[PDB]
Order: structure tokens, then C-alpha cells, then sequence
């Protein structure tokens, strides 16, 4: 049952490992009571220790599970942070395939959907720069999940939003309001709306970055659900 | 400020 | 032992070849440690080189072995790709008997059960078009495996799913939901569920192709189990 | 989850 699967994550046979990992992912996508059993069975440390395995075949699977475990409550996110997950996840954002990175980004967004202290831990782990870089360098698919990670960071407190700005988030975000697909624009405006709820220096940084014309312009857009959200980003900007 | 967790099946 | 067997794959005596090949298939259908020995003994290049032999008797056996090797891990699939397997396998999809084609399709589906860079290699090898064509042109037995290969491709990234759609996959898939055998319908809905997890352009293409009525149609089907999967394909579309 | 899978025979 669970302790045997956990023991198997450190197995020397790659097929029993890989099959163990897959069972664990299954459980980890089973809602918060299922996640609680993984935590209480000791799964979390060995799982995170797999983020350094030689094949991305193991790694992808371990990140997918971690993404799901971070969908749980904030106490559960906290256990993931204590098991050391942040550093290897951040490391994957530049040293791994786009396939893995999408999963890493998803994991990281969910962790950032935790409380402010947990968002602080993501920053200290150096998340902000590789996330921002993805916005210029990655496929629209990956960019869409990165923008959502960035937005969750932007819902944190003012010191946190200033760190994003320092990491260069503004111009790439502003640029996404135009030269991108409608699903990405939506994600981008939501991130900007969060920033726009900042203090007056940040608004000003927002205005400097060219945000207001882009929001005014493409409020009146084919999709009228973005109209609505573009609206509220301007209202939030005061 | 919107803040969003996604679980995946 | 294995080096003598490997040497014998090149043998002009068709009986010591045919017998060598059969011993290799036996091993290749052993699990991943057995596959590893084939790889480390140099079996892969000469085996792939047999996909061009004058008799489909040798060819069928070689593809069967390849199908089994690609049931191994992603590093093992990668060795098959490096030995040059993809091009001859793709070529069998239109130049060979249905008997051989079923095996080629199986090989191809397993390779596409690898990572996204491996699925990309399948696309670059021109797999998508002859696979799609099989869905209109082949027996239900062959079509069942083709639909599975297509579904694995459809689990790749959005750029990859769009290549499926460009290759014309949607209408033949949608058509299979209606009239075909229950086993196939099952396979088809799973492929459609993967496409349905794509971006909005692709959903839209799915809607255009007539997918929603066909899927809504199946929730009143004899088989319990397709109802369930048809459900989740609609949820994934939503 | 996208739905990829590998079989024996
Ligand atoms: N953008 C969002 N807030 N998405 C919420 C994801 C919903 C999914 N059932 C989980 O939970």
C-alpha cells in the first residue's frame, strides 16, 4: 500500500520506480485527503529528491505530482516547501525541456497561490527572474501558465509586487496585451490588475510601462470577457 | 489582487 | 549469447537470420532489463536495417521486436530513434500489407508514448498523414491501433495537436464515434478528449468538426464504460 | 490530464 510505494521511490530498478511514481501521481490528483495520506506516509522528501534524477521521464512525473500536491491547502503547500521543493523547481525553469517547464510553472503558480510568506519563499528561491524570462522566450502554451504564476505573485503584498517589477515583469506583460492570443491577453490583464492595486509608485511604473493605452485600446476587443477584465484593471488603477 | 489555485485530474 | 545473435542478423542464410531474429524478439518481449541488453549488445541498428529486407516475413518479425523495444523506457525509445527507426516505420504505413502495418502502427504508438521531443521526431518523420489516412482506409483492427497512436500524439503539446488537425484528423475521428465498433469508439473518444484539452482554436475546430453532438449522443450507449469516457471528453471540452 | 499510454502485447 503507501509505505511500500514510498520505499519504491528510492528503488534501483527504474521500472518499479516509474510505476511507483505513477501510482503516487494518481493519488496526488485525488483531492486533499488523498494528499494528506501522501504527506503522512513520507512521500514528499523522496519525491522532491527525484527532481534531480538523470531522466526527465522520472522528473516530469514527479513535477506533475508536486503540482497536484500544491493544489491542496496551505498547510499542505507548507509541507512541500519544507521538503525543499522550491529550489529544484526553480532550477527546472531554465535547465529542462518546455514539456517539463510547463509542469514546473504550474507547480510554482500553485505554491504562489498560498499565503504571502509562501510567496516570499518562492521569491527567495529565485523564481521571479526565470519566470519573467519565459514570457519572451517560451511557447504561448508555456507563457500562459507563466503569466498565471506571475499574477499570483502579484496578489501578494507591495514589497512582493516591487520585486516583480525589479525582475522586469512590466514590459513583457504590457507587450502581451497586444502581440498574443486572447487566452494570454486575459491572463496578462489579470496580472496587471493585481499590480495596479499596488501603491502609487507602482501605478506610476505601470503608467510608465505603457499599460494605460494598451488597456484602454484593447478594452474594446473582439472578446468582450477581456473587455470586462480590462475595465476592472483600469478601475483598479484609479 | 486575484490569487488562484489549480488542481488537475 | 547476444553478440553472435546480433552478428547473425546480417546473415545471408535466411534460416540463421530468421532464427536469430526470433531469439531477439523473444528477448525484446522480456521487460526493460532484457531490452537494455539488446541495446548494449548493438541489436538496434541491424534490426532497423531489416525493415528494408525483401520478404515481409523478416520485416514483420523485426517490427514486432521494435514495437516491444519501444514499450521500454524513454531512454530506450530514444536509442530506437537514434538507430533511425522512424523513417522506415513511417514508410511501411503505405507500402506494406495490413498485417505488417498493424505492427508498424503499434511501434509508432509506443514511440509517441514517449516525450514531446520524441513525438516531434515522429511528426518530422511524416507519421501524421499516413496515420490519418488509415482511419478511412483500413480494417477496424488496424484502425483501433491507429486511433491509439493518434491519441498519443494528441497528448503532446498544442503545436503538436495543431499538426494533427492540419493533417485532417478531426473528421475521421468524429465519424468513428458514430458507427464503428464499441472498442474503437472508446479509442476515438480518448483521442478527442486529448484534443479537447487543447487551446480555444482547437476546441472550436472540435466544435466545427461536429464533435459535441456525437459525444452528447454516446451518453445513451449500451456500454457503461464509454458513457463515462464520453462524459469526461465533454468536461475536458469545458 | 492529457492521456498518453504505452502497451506490451
Ligand atoms: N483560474 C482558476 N481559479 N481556476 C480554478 C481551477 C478549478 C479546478 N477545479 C481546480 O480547482
Amino acid at each position: 500500500e503507501l509505505p511500500q510505494m514510498v520505499q519504491q521511490l528510492n528503488s534501483p530498478d527504474q521500472q518499479e520506480l516509474q510505476s511507483a511514481l505513477r501510482k503516487l501521481s494518481q493519488i496526488a490528483s485525488g483531492g486533499n485527503e488523498q494528499i494528506q495520506k501522501l504527506i503522512e506516509a513520507g512521500a514528499l522528501s523522496p519525491l522532491v529528491k527525484l527532481l534531480d534524477d538523470a531522466s526527465e521521464e522520472v522528473i516530469k512525473e514527479a513535477v506533475w505530482a508536486i503540482a497536484n500536491i500544491a493544489s491542496g491547502n496551505n498547510e499542505q503547500i507548507q509541507k512541500l516547501i519544507e521538503a525543499g521543493a522550491l529550489s529544484p523547481l526553480v532550477k527546472l525553469l531554465d535547465d529542462a525541456s518546455e514539456e517539463v517547464i510547463k509542469e514546473a510553472v504550474w507547480a510554482i503558480a500553485n505554491i504562489a497561490s498560498g499565503n504571502n510568506e509562501q510567496i516570499q519563499k518562492l521569491i527567495e528561491a529565485g523564481a521571479l527572474s526565470p519566470l519573467v524570462k519565459l514570457l519572451d522566450d517560451a511557447s504561448e502554451e508555456v507563457i500562459k501558465e507563466a503569466v498565471w504564476a506571475i499574477a499570483n505573485i502579484a496578489s501578494g503584498n507591495n514589497e512582493q509586487i516591487q520585486k516583480l517589477i525589479e525582475a522586469g515583469a512590466l514590459s513583457p506583460l504590457v507587450k502581451l496585451l497586444d502581440d498574443a492570443s486572447e487566452e494570454v491577453i486575459k491572463e496578462a490583464v489579470w496580472a496587471i490588475a493585481n499590480i495596479a492595486s499596488g501603491n502609487n509608485e507602482m501605478k506610476q511604473k505601470l503608467e510608465e510601462a505603457g499599460a494605460l493605452p494598451a488597456l484602454e485600446k484593447l478594452q474594446s476587443h473582439a472578446n468582450e470577457e477581456v473587455q470586462k477584465n480590462a475595465q476592472a484593471a483600469l478601475e483598479a488603477f484609479n | 489582487r486575484r490569487r488562484r489555485r489549480r488542481r488537475r485530474r
